This record gives C-alpha cells, structure tokens and sequence, in this order.
C-alpha cells in the first residue's frame, strides 16, 4: 500500500528497499541459526517474502 | 567394483543383463553376492553333519526358523526346533536363497553350547535366532547366547557369550521370543545403533520382578524395559 | 540420426538397430519417451549416433 | 433436519451433474456379444471426450 | 524390502498378503502343510521351506512374483444370493441376501 | 534438510493400486550425513 | 567368613547350594568348585 509513490524505484518488487542493506549478508544470518546460537532459535527467511 | 577388502556389512548387489543400454530390450535380472567381505561367513559354524546324518533327524523336526542378515540377504541360517525326545542344537546355512537343497550345509553346535555350561542338563533344541549386522544371537532351552563377534576372525570358530537371567529355568526359554529391528547399516554412520529385545512369560517371581528386557549392540548388560493389574508388555 | 515409433495399444514391441558393416561403423542408441497422442498411445524418440 | 436429535439448520450441496448422470430411464438396447445378451445403453453425448 | 511384500501366516493354513502401506490386503491360497515357513529372497521371489523341500513355484515369471507356490489364483466369494440395481449407465449396486 | 544434525525414510504409496502389480510403494531414504566421496582435493598444478 | 547353606535341585541357573563370604559381605562366592554329595556344612 505505500508503493504508490510516483517515483521510479530501479526495481520492480517493492520488497527490494526492504531486503537490500541487509541482503549482502544471509550467510551470517543462516550460520547463526545452524548452529542455534541466534536470537529464539528463529530463522526468518529472506526469500519467503 | 570394490577396491576395499575388509570384513563389514555390504550390500548384495543387482544385475541387470541386456542386448543394449540405451535401447533396452531384452532385460533379464539377477544377483551378485560379494564372499571376501561378508561378515558371517568367515567363520566355522561348528560339527558338519554329513547325508543320511540328516535324513534320521526328520521325524523328530517340530518347527523352522530363518534368519534374513539385514544389509543382504540370500545368506541365511535356517535353525530347527524340536521335541524335546532329541538333543542337539541343528542349523543349517544358504549362500544361494534356498534355490536347491543340496547346498543347505547342516552344522551342530552342540558341543560349543555345552562348554560354557559346566554340566550337560537334559537336552536343548534352539528356541529362536537372530543374525544383527555384526553379532549372532541364539536364544536355545538352556539360555541365551550371544557371539563375540563377527568383523574380527581369530580361531575359524564362533566363542559364545551365555548371557546371564537370574531365576531363569529350562521352562521359562521355551516361552520366550526375541524382536529385533531389520535395518541395513552399509557405511555404518556414527548415529547408527543397534537393539535387540527379550521378552518372556513370566509370574513375576521373587528373584526377577520383569518379563521383558532389551540390549544395545555389544549384547552384554540387559536391562528392563519397564522401570517403576499390571500389565504384560507383548512387544517392547 | 532420429526415428519417431508409436506401437499398438496394448502390444510391446522392442525396436533393434542393426549395422550392415560393424567392423567399420559403430553406434549407440537411445529411446526414450516424450509426449503422447490424443487417443492415449505414446511416440518415442529414438536418436542413433 | 426435523430428525430427532439432529433438528438443526444446515447448508449443503446439491450436485446438479451427479443428478443428471443418476437420472436412469434411458434408451437402451439388448446388444449381442459373447454368444450372450446384455443390456448397453445408447450413447446421447455427440462427443467421447472435450 | 524390494517389493514392498507382506504375508502372514494363520492356523487352519491360510495365507494373507499385502503390501506396505496399503490399506487392504487379499489371501493368496491355502496350505495345509504340518510344519513349514515361508521365505522372501533379495529379488522378491517367495519360497516355501520344509524338511527336504525347498521350493520356489511351479511358474515363474521375469520378476519377483508372489503367488508362485499356489495353484489358482482362489474364488474369495461366499455363497449367497446378489440381487443387482443399476444406478447410472456406468454403476451397479448389488445386495447379499 | 533443517539445521546442523540422523536419518528419514520417504514413502510414496499407490494407495488405489492392486495388489498384484509388481511396484507399489517406493522408500527413498534421506540421511543427514556426508558421502563417502565426499572429499575435497588439492592440486599442486605442477603434474 | 560366614557360609549360608540350601536346599536345591541344582537347577539350570545355579549349580551351587553352599556359599560362603569374607568380612565385607559382599562377594558371595562358591565353596565348593569343579551322584554329587550335597554338603550340609562348610
Ligand atoms: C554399493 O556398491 C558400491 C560398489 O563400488 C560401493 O562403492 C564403494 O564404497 C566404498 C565404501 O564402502 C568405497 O571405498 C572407499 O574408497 C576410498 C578411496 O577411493 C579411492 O578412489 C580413487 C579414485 O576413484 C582410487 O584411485 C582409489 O584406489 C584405491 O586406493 C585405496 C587407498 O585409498 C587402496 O587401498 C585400493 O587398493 C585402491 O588402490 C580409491 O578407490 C577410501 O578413501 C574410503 O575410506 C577409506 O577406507 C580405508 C579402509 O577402511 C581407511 O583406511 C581410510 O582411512 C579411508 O577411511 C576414511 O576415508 C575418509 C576419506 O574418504 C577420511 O576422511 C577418513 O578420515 C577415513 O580415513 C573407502 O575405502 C569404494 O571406493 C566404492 N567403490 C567405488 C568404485 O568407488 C558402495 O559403497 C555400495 N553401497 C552400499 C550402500 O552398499
Ligand atoms: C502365573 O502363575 C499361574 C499359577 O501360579 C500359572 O497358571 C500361569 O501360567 C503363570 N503365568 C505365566 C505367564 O506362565
Ligand atoms: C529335587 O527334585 C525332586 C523331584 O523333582 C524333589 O523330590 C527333591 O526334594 C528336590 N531336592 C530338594 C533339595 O528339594
């Protein structure tokens, strides 16, 4: 809903600003919850939305 | 095929013949056994009994039982039970799935059953017996008994193990079954474990309070199943 | 080279490639099944290098 | 359902095309096969499959 | 394990099979054989075990057929009285008696 | 798999099959270990 | 040393119907090891 504005992102798929300063490094995020030393023991995905 | 030569579970293999490959055409299947590494039978079974030493043993035969050897099978051991007019402890073995009877070789364990015993009782005829991926275990009227080992051949002859079952009399092992779990261990990973249960019926008796134990892989200390009307545990 | 064989509805006959001169010209076939016909029978692919 | 102990007020489906299939009466003939009769029943669809 | 095959044996000779994970099952025959066991090979084959006699079956097939040992495939009917009822073209009822 | 551990079985059942056909149920088994030719090798590029 | 004595039929779990015990009465072992004579007392 706040995808409305007039203009132009460089990508389509709004969830792009969302995941993007953050994107750089999944692998940590994933290591982390492997070997279940992170946060509730939560993994929340990075493509599942 | 295989480049390792040591003694440890390995699977049969299955072969397929064909007029071609890609455009298969004329499909015939098979099996292909390996003899350098399979655990059971580098050892000697016992006393080999010859032709018409059998042939007198058949009107005395009450049932049959069979192994499988998990990880593969066609090398099973067929044991008999029966009256208890005969004595003797007779199990013959395949290489072959039981395709002809002229390759059924017939042992007698008699003797190594009667060593670690101390007295001769009455006579004994194998109750049941199973074959894990690495042991023997052989469930007789006078007890229990579990092989050594089969990945470590030092003298060609199985040394039994009797195990122990305080208050245990002849007339408890002829009521008795054992359940154990047909999974292949191949590559063996460290997770991997192995169980065998026992389970007897039973009045629940001064000397031994449980009708039903279990072991883990060197088949050595059997503990209860149950620990602390009631019922009878069928199957653990 | 490629060859298209559809067999009979229950019949299962076996295809066989066969060279005039073997001692001067050696091949390998394979067939295998892509699509199926309207009335239920499927056409095989078979290619011959 | 006025069913005693199911008096209740429900919604339920009602299979237009399972009604039209189990609508019996049909023309039918006593077609010979195997030296024997049976019973087959004429084909109304114009069509086998869409 | 190959075949997924399952048989059990039950007094008065009957044999009943299935596969694993199925839902119903079928009875292959009967045998009234005094003592004997039934065997399963790696390739599926079913072999019937006795004193002097091992037996595989009287056909064989290229693979691991199940029912060998037995004669004729048996008649699983009981005797009574079927009073049929069409109810489409396609679909038949019919009542025991 | 799900994270940093054993062993599974995968059963695919034709449940509406008879049973006489020759394949019926399938057990694929999924393990949470490593191959045996699983290894990693190092070439020295000098041959 | 103390000896507890029985009655038995030499069953097939015990062979034995005598033992006897040091002072830590814990280890409680045969006194007799390899038509057999019971004995009454050791
Ligand atoms: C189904 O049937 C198939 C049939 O093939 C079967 O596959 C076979 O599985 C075996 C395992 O059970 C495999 O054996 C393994 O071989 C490894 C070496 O592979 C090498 O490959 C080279 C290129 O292909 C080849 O040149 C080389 O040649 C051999 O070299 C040997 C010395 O390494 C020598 O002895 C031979 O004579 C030959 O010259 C090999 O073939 C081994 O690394 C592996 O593990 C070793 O086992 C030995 C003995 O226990 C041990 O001392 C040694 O330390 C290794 O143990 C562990 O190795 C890992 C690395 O892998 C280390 O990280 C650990 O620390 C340990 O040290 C094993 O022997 C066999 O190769 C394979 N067949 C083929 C053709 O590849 C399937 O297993 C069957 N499956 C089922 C389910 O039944
Ligand atoms: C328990 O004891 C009764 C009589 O004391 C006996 O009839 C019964 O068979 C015993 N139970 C079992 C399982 O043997
Ligand atoms: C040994 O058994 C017999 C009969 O079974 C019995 O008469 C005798 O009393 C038993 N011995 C003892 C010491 O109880």
């Amino acid at each position: 809903s706040k995808y409305d504005k007039p203009y132009a992102d460089p990508v389509h798929d709004p969830t792009w600003r969302w995941w993007q300063h953050k994107t750089k490094d999944k692998d940590y995020f994933f290591y982390l919850f492997s070997n279940r030393l992170a946060a509730e023991g939560i993994y929340i995905n990075m493509n599942a939305y | 095929i295989t480049v390792n030569t040591d003694i440890a579970a390995v699977e049969q293999w299955m072969i397929k013949i064909t007029m071609h490959e890609g455009l298969n055409i004329y499909d015939t299947e098979g099996t292909l056994l390996d003899l350098v590494r399979e655990p059971i039978l580098q050892w000697n079974l016992g006393r080999v009994l010859t032709e018409m030493e059998v042939r007198d043993l058949y009107p005395e035969v009450n049932d049959i039982k069979v192994t499988k050897s998990p990880c593969a099978n066609d090398v099973a051991l067929i044991g008999f039970m029966m009256k208890p007019s005969s004595n003797g402890v007779f199990i013959g073995k395949t290489i072959s799935g039981f395709w002809t009877y002229k390759e059924c070789i017939w042992h007698d364990l008699t003797e190594i059953i009667y060593a670690e015993l101390k007295d001769e009782h009455q006579g004994l005829t194998v109750i049941d017996l199973v074959l894990t991926n690495h042991f023997l275990v052989i469930l007789t009227s006078l007890g229990l008994y579990v092989s050594s080992d089969l990945r470590y051949p030092t003298t060609s002859q199985i040394k039994l193990s009797r195990a122990e079952f305080c208050g245990f009399e002849r007339v408890d092992y002829i009521r008795g079954n054992l359940w154990y779990n047909e999974k292949c261990f191949a590559n063996r990973e460290s997770f991997e474990v192995d169980y065998v249960t026992i389970t007897f019926n039973r009045n629940r008796t001064l000397s031994e309070s449980s009708s039903c134990f279990f072991s883990k892989e060197p088949f050595l200390h059997w503990l209860p199943c149950v620990f602390s009307s009631i019922p009878r545990v069928i199957t653990f | 080279l490629s060859a298209l064989m559809i067999p009979r509805k229950g019949e299962n006959p076996t295809p066989l490639v066969m060279v005039s001169n073997p001692h001067a010209l050696g091949f390998k076939a394979n067939l295998n099944e892509f699509g199926n016909t309207f009335d239920g029978n499927s056409k095989y692919k078979l290619d011959i290098e | 359902l006025f069913d005693v102990g199911k008096e209740r007020l429900v919604k339920r489906l009602l299979p237009v095309g399972t009604l039209m299939e189990y609508n019996l009466p049909k023309p039918f003939t006593v077609v010979n096969q195997g030296n024997y009769q049976a019973i087959s029943f004429t084909h109304t669809c114009p069509f086998k499959e869409i | 394990f190959y075949t997924s095959d399952i048989v059990f044996i039950v007094e008065d000779g009957r044999i009943l099979t299935t596969k694993a994970g199925l839902t119903t099952y079928s009875e292959l025959g009967i045998l009234k054989d005094a003592i004997f066991t039934l065997y399963y090979d790696q390739l599926g084959y079913i072999h019937k075990l006795t004193p002097e006699n091992f037996d595989a079956g009287s056909k064989l097939l290229g693979h691991g057929n199940s029912g060998s040992i037995f004669g004729k495939r048996p008649d699983l009917g009981f005797e009574a009285i079927l009073v049929p009822q069409y109810i489409s073209t396609n679909e038949m009822y019919f009542f025991a008696h | 798999g799900r994270f940093f551990q054993g062993s599974t079985s995968i059963a695919l059942v034709l449940w509406e099959g008879s049973s006489k056909c020759y394949a019926i149920t399938l057990l694929p088994t999924i393990k949470s270990s490593c191959s045996y030719l699983r290894t990693m090798h190092h070439t020295p590029g000098r041959h």
